[PDB]
């Protein structure tokens, strides 16, 4: 029943800006986290950043620590990922997940390709 | 409900006259948390007494540690004055050197 | 640091395959196992390092021998050939770490 | 650390 | 070597005198290490250990925010439980909460706790399976229904099971020289005469940590446990504890009674005798 739909990623120049939006729907948004995980082409999964919808706690991967900022509008069921100072290594497929009370991202999105192109 | 405190007056180190110790008044096993503990020097209250933090045991009964710095001697006698909701009148427990 | 071994292992249908995960400084609570078929969103299999996620077939099972977590597929089937990642979360540092991934082949 | 801000209230 | 980190919260209502008083205390093992008082002017989680002051300002910013949110939560349960028991709104009432975790010597999860109490009596608790509550009376059944419909035991699961274990195994290495020490007791024995034909024997134990000790008075093998004062393990105040056991042995019969001390800081039990 829970559906996580992510959108808003595409071709961007290095040192640009993107705002990836994960439109959650199917659960009380305030009770679950929302994590952003990226899948570099060919390489493996990498956790990027995290948000706790209630209490407003964030986290970052120490490779996107100062560049990315996650926000989340509780009465829109939509968690955002603002990407600044985008490097050539930031290109991947960005999945938005859901921390599911069990210390595991039980529901995942579909993916949103971000192509940092020079 | 309401259970009376259990007072215990002692010293941090074994009592040796002339050597600085700490007088303790360990009140425990009481409820509710409203207690008034005074450390008495020969029937006179001591003003610079610190106390521990209000915790409780496994059965939800509180306990506090009121301590002050004193130097024991043969002349002086120390005690602890405890007034609780369950106690009709304040209880005076003399500091026995042997407990 | 955390190394998932091996980076690739090939086995036939019916075999018993074990993917190990060296979560040195991780609690057993935060260790979960995922299965990503190529070009698809990952799929949770194990959480708390031993508990099967609801709906996952009962041939998957995790364990822990010391500071080392293992995923075992008791009887491999021709749908369990994917890439498997183990996560570990550090509540102190507030970071989820995904293992490199073990590609199970035919 | 103390328990976070998740709960309901007795 | 099992270790535990417990948090004790005491919310006491004082109608007509301001807001309910809230006191929060945390203990790794038996060493307090944090503190919060709703009356102290600081209004912050105050460290009470030397090994906990190495935590950055973000630790004390989150910790203060998460303990005031519990202070305000307990400030509305006191009014909620007051109507649940239908008590007058001009009486003092106490809500006590304890939780934490037990981490073995291996550094692994053993057991997680969550136990509330209204007016000293048990109110509700979290079972060993960490997914079911144990209501204590007929007013706590409403809470057990609010806490099951809203999955209170499943959101809390990731804290006792995951967060306490990860954060308690941070204190045991930061406070390595303090929490992970076993000071053996400084046992001795004293004779206090009360009569010509009766006397008492006091078996002491001073300056031992952790507080878990056992003093027993055996009379030629058989442990008495009768006419044997066994005052509670009392804190010396400097991070160690004291305890003593007494007995009312008759005069001239001193040299047949023995004291045994079983502290984990001792290689083997002691066999104190008179003289
Ligand atoms: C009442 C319950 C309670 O107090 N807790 C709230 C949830 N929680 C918790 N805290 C936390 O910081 N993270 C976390 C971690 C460990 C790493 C990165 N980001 C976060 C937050 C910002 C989401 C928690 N992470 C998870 C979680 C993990 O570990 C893995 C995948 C998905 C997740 F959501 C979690 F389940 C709870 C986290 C503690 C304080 C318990």
């Amino acid at each position: 029943e829970v559906q996580l739909v992510e959108s808003g990623g595409g071709l961007v120049q290095p040192g640009g800006s993107l705002r990836l939006s994960c439109a959650a729907s199917g659960f009380t948004f305030s009770d679950y986290s929302i994590h952003w995980v990226r899948q570099a082409p060919g390489k493996g999964l990498e956790w990027v950043a995290s948000i706790s919808s209630s209490s407003g706690s964030t986290s970052y991967a120490d490779s996107v620590k100062g560049r990315f900022t996650i926000s989340a509008d509780t009465s829109k069921n939509t968690a955002y990922l603002q990407m600044n100072s985008l490097r050539a290594e930031d290109t991947a497929v960005y999945y938005c997940a859901r921390g599911g009370w069990i210390a595991a991202m039980d529901y995942w999105g579909q993916g949103t390709l971000v192509t940092v192109f020079n | 409900i309401q259970r009376t405190p259990k007072i215990q007056v002692y010293s941090r180190h074994p009592a040796e006259n002339g050597k600085s110790n700490f007088l303790n008044c360990y009140v425990s096993g009481f409820h509710p948390s409203d207690i008034e503990v005074d450390l008495l020097k020969n029937g006179e209250r001591i003003e610079k007494v610190e106390h521990s933090d209000l915790s409780f045991s496994k059965d939800w009964s509180f306990y506090l540690l009121y301590y002050t710095e004193f130097t024991p001697t043969e002349k002086d006698e120390y005690a602890c004055r405890v007034n609780h909701v369950t106690l009709s009148q304040p209880k005076i427990v003399k500091w026995d050197r042997d407990m | 640091q955390m190394t998932q071994s091996p980076s690739s292992l090939s086995a036939s249908v019916g075999d018993r395959v074990t993917i190990t995960c060296r979560a040195s400084q991780s609690v057993s609570s935060a260790v979960a196992w995922y299965q990503q078929k190529p070009g698809k969103a990952p799929k949770l299999l194990i959480y708390s390092a031993s508990s099967l996620y609801s709906g996952v077939p009962s041939r998957f099972s995790g364990s822990r021998s010391g500071t080392d977590f293992t995923l075992t597929i008791s009887s491999l089937q021709p749908e369990d050939f994917a890439t498997y990642y183990c996560q570990q979360a550090s509540y102190v540092r507030k970071t989820i770490t995904f293992g490199q991934g073990t590609k199970v082949e035919i | 650390v103390v328990v976070g801000a998740c709960g309901v209230g007795k | 070597g099992s270790h535990s980190m417990r948090y004790f919260f005491t919310s006491v209502s004082r109608p007509g005198r301001g807001e309910p008083r809230f006191i929060a205390v945390g203990y790794v093992d038996d060493t307090q290490f944090v503190r919060f008082d709703s009356d102290a002017a600081s209004q912050r989680m105050e460290p009470r250990a030397p090994w906990i002051e190495q935590e950055g300002p973000e630790y004390w910013d989150q910790e203060t925010r998460n303990v005031k949110a519990q202070s305000q939560t307990d400030r509305v349960d006191l009014g909620t439980l007051r109507g649940y028991y239908n008590q007058s709104e001009a009486g003092s009432h106490t809500i006590q909460i304890m939780y934490g975790c037990d981490v073995g010597s291996d550094g692994r999860f053993l057991r997680g706790y969550r136990q509330d109490a209204y007016d000293g009596k048990d109110y509700i608790a979290l079972n060993e399976d960490l997914r079911s509550w144990t209501a204590a009376d007929m007013a706590a059944q409403i809470t057990k229904r609010k806490w099951e419909a809203a999955h209170e035991a499943e959101q809390l699961r990731a804290y006792l099971d995951g967060t306490c274990v990860e954060w308690l195994r941070r204190y045991l290495e930061n406070g390595k020289e303090t929490l992970q020490r076993t000071d053996p007791p400084k046992t001795h024995m004293t004779h206090h005469p009360i009569s010509d034909h009766e006397a008492t024997l006091r078996c002491w134990a001073l300056g031992f940590y952790p507080a878990e000790i056992t003093l027993t008075w055996q009379r030629d093998g058989e442990d008495q446990t009768q006419d044997t004062e066994l005052v509670e393990t009392r804190p010396a105040g400097d991070g160690t504890f004291q305890k003593w056991a007494a007995v009312v042995v008759p005069s001239g019969e001193e040299q047949r009674y023995t004291c045994h001390v079983q502290h984990e800081g001792l290689p083997k039990p002691l066999t104190l005798r008179w003289e």
